[PDB]
């Protein structure tokens, strides 16, 4: 009976579910510490954050010391040092910090750990994928995802040569007087970049025209620019965006037989990290390292049974 | 001398009329049959014994080198370096230290064949596989002519195969069995598992099959019993510490297979 | 018209783990937007409606073109120009990318290979189904149910 404890506790679905649970609450704790308005004390969620972060980091030490460059080949690794070297770069500057206190409570030093401490978000989530990708449909699909964005990366840089080739001579036409500024790279790269998405911005096409925004902008020249869009969206829309569909598609399959056998490989690192791990999730693992192989066991008998059945099934094959 | 010339079909016919290859292989023998250049040679095996004519314990270096982690060759233990330095000097298990020898001397045929015919065959196929794919690595970076990665690869691909089609041959009679084909310590090779050794050299088409992932899928229920136990009664049981008690399990008729800490 | 009304619940319960990863993407882009946006709320119901429904909507054509660069002249929301907020135009660039030209892209890739299989597998699924409809309709009474 007691030993139902110790055989439930110990198995590797227990330890894995008994850790996303626990990182489910870290994530929806840690997303009422950002979205809701910081204070110069940190609240109740934040603390169980930190405590979260920390001792998780420990773990990773821990993980780490029981060699460093094997660990950093797994994707899901390079984002977890990033995530916790950034978590305390934030909370330093948000906890470490000038005051200037007022009504209002931006200060350069705490805006920039707040900053710090809201992008971070995206690497808990991100990690994420490391849970929903242990199963036997899911896995595949977070394993695929990573070896096609590999896989398509010169024709994005045919569509970002094809967006530069619009959005230089669209800001040069319509914008003459220009002095030089960092708004510059934001503005050509900016605009044409949407149009791919969907927004073709209708009313500043045709600056000249009648019912149309930007009306100021009606110099000599500008009655190219929607031919110019013209070509650029034909050409964005119905050929590079068009010509990646095509890609994926006929890249699928070959992606989704090598992303499938590179799932069911990563399933054996998988499970015997599970089979070391503590018993406690991050949080609550105070306790598991202030405290502190797999092998299998067969008798002479069965040692010998199994002997002469691998020269059966050799000699069968 | 069929061996030194790589006669493998005078081996074949020489070991099936009268001789035991237990009392022909003496330690002087593996010395010599080693240190020969009458027959073709590995050219490359001398740029491995640089870490350090050619003794065992040196070669076991390069075997402890080529199989990395806590692999522990029988030529550089203690009571090898007693019996060595001087009925005893035979081996016990004289075709496990053939293959090896086979494998580094990159004569495929005579490895081909000294594979076949002895007991633990499928743990001699995935340590030839990953001498092979080491060698193979520890030659596509230092070498220039004819570097022989792309012959040393395709040579652990090979052996790798081999692996994979016995596993498949022993899954199909009985999965229990097969299952425990695959983590029992061998004792021979450095007290490896069997998967351990095939996830040693990325072999993929072995942790892929449906033996490892069924034993994988048998570690990761642990003691209890997915097959009928539901899904959702686990995190319940997470969560209401007294659902523990009453859910279902396994025995250890069922827990034979799985290899328990 | 049979196997495809049987065709198009066998592939939405069959594209289920490509929705759930748009779902995290989309999440970790509704979280920290809105976070860098609105620093200044109080914990209501209206912070969960307000991080999926902006990123929501993106998927599907808007791109909500003038809530972009909030600091920026030609702009609805100009209100919002606290500090940092010059990073939503590069996490929804991200965002847009990711989900639009990988995710609602690897999407069309899945029920294309798939349809195949889907549609041969579910036309006898109808076929097999037409029994059980004919058998009910020897059974039914001659009268639509108001009469
Ligand atoms: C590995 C074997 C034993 C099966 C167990 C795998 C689980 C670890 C995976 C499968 C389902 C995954 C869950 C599927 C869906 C979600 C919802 C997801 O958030 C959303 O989908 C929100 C959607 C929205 O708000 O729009 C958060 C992760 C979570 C719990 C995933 C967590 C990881 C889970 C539980
Ligand atoms: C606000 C914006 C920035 C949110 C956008 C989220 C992305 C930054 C996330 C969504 C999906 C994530 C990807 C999900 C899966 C993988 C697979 C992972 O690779 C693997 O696990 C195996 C693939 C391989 O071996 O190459 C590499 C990281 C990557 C691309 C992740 C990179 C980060 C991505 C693109
Ligand atoms: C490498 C291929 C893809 C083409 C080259 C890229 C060019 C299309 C663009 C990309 C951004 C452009 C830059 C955008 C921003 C600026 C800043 C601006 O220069 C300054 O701000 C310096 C003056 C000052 O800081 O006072 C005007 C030119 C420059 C370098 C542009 C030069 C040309 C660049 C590098
Ligand atoms: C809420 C307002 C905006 C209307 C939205 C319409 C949907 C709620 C309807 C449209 C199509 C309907 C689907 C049409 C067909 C089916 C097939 C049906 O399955 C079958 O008939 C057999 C398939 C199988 O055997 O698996 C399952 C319900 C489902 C998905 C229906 C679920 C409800 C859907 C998605
Ligand atoms: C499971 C994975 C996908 C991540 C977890 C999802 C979280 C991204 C989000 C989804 C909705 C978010 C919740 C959205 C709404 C609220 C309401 C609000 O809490 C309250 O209303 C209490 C205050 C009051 O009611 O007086 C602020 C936090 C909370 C729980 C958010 C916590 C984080 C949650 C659960």
């Amino acid at each position: 009976i007691t030993r139902k404890f110790y055989a439930f506790y110990h198995a590797p679905i227990v330890k894995f579910w008994f850790n996303t649970l626990a990182y489910l609450g870290f994530l929806m704790l840690y997303t009422f510490v950002v979205l809701v308005k910081m204070e110069q004390l940190p609240s109740v969620q934040e603390w169980i954050v930190i405590a979260y972060i920390f001792t998780y980091a420990i773990e990773k030490v821990r993980e780490v010391f029981m060699k460093i460059k094997v660990w950093f080949s797994d994707y899901f690794n390079v984002s977890d040092t990033i995530a916790i070297i950034s978590f305390f770069v934030g909370f330093g500057l948000r906890f470490g910090a000038k005051w200037n206190y007022i009504n209002a409570y931006d200060n350069h030093v705490f805006v920039a750990g707040r900053l710090i401490y809201c992008l971070n978000i995206i690497f808990w989530y991100v990690r994420l994928l490391d849970f929903l990708a242990v199963n036997q449909q899911a896995g595949p699909y977070v394993m695929m995802i990573g070896k096609m964005v590999a896989n398509m990366f010169y024709i994005v840089v045919i569509m970002a040569l094809v967006l530069l080739s619009f959005g230089v001579p669209r800001k040069a036409i319509l914008y003459p007087h220009e002095e030089p500024s960092w708004s510059l790279a934001k503005d050509i790269v900016f605009h044409p970049y949407w149009m791919i998405f969907g927004e073709v911005y209708a009313y500043e096409i045709d600056v000249c025209a009648n019912d149309s925004t930007l009306p100021t902008i009606c110099g000599p020249g500008t009655w190219l620019t929607p031919f110019l869009q013209a070509v650029y969206l034909f050409v964005q829309y119905i050929i590079m965006v068009n010509l990646l569909i095509a890609f994926f598609n006929n890249v699928y399959l070959q992606v989704k037989a090598i992303s499938n056998i590179v799932w069911k490989y990563q399933r054996y690192h998988f499970i015997m990290a599970y089979h070391e791990k503590p018993v406690l999730p991050p949080p609550l693992i105070i306790l598991s390292h202030i405290v502190s192989g797999p092998k299998l066991f067969l008798t002479e008998e069965d040692q010998k049974k199994l002997h002469d059945f691998e020269e059966q099934c050799v000699e069968m094959y | 001398d069929a061996l030194v010339m790589d006669r493998v079909s005078f081996v074949k016919l020489l070991i099936e009329n009268g001789v035991s290859m237990h009392k022909f292989l003496t330690i002087p023998r593996l010395e010599e049959l080693y240190n020969t250049k009458q027959g073709p040679t590995n050219p490359m095996l001398f740029h491995l014994i640089r870490d350090v004519k050619i003794t065992l314990i040196d070669i076991g270096l390069v075997i402890e080198y080529l199989m990395g982690g806590t692999y522990r060759c029988t030529y550089t233990r203690k009571r090898f370096r007693l019996i060595y330095n001087s009925e005893t000097k035979r081996f016990p298990y004289p075709l496990n230290e053939l293959l090896i020898w086979a494998c580094l001397m990159k004569r495929q045929v005579m490895a081909r064949f000294l594979w076949q015919h002895g007991e633990e065959s499928m743990a001699k196929a995935l340590v030839a596989c990953k001498i092979y794919r080491s060698m193979a690595y520890e030659a596509k970076q230092s070498d220039l002519v004819d570097d022989t990665s792309e012959e040393l690869k395709q040579y652990s691909n090979d052996f790798g195969q081999l692996a994979v089609e016995l596993l498949e041959q022993s899954f199909r009679q009985d999965e229990t069995m097969a299952m425990k084909l695959l983590t029992y310590e061998l004792k021979n090779w450095s007290n490896s598992t069997c998967l351990k050794l095939a996830v040693s050299s990325r072999l993929r088409p072995f942790v892929a099959h449906t033996c490892t992932q069924m034993l994988l899928s048998d570690m990761w229920m642990g003691r209890l019993n997915m097959r009928k136990n539901s899904w959702y009664k686990v995190i319940l049981s997470i969560l209401v510490p007294p659902a523990i008690l009453m859910l279902e399990y396994k025995t250890k008729a069922e827990m034979s297979h799985i290899p328990q800490s």
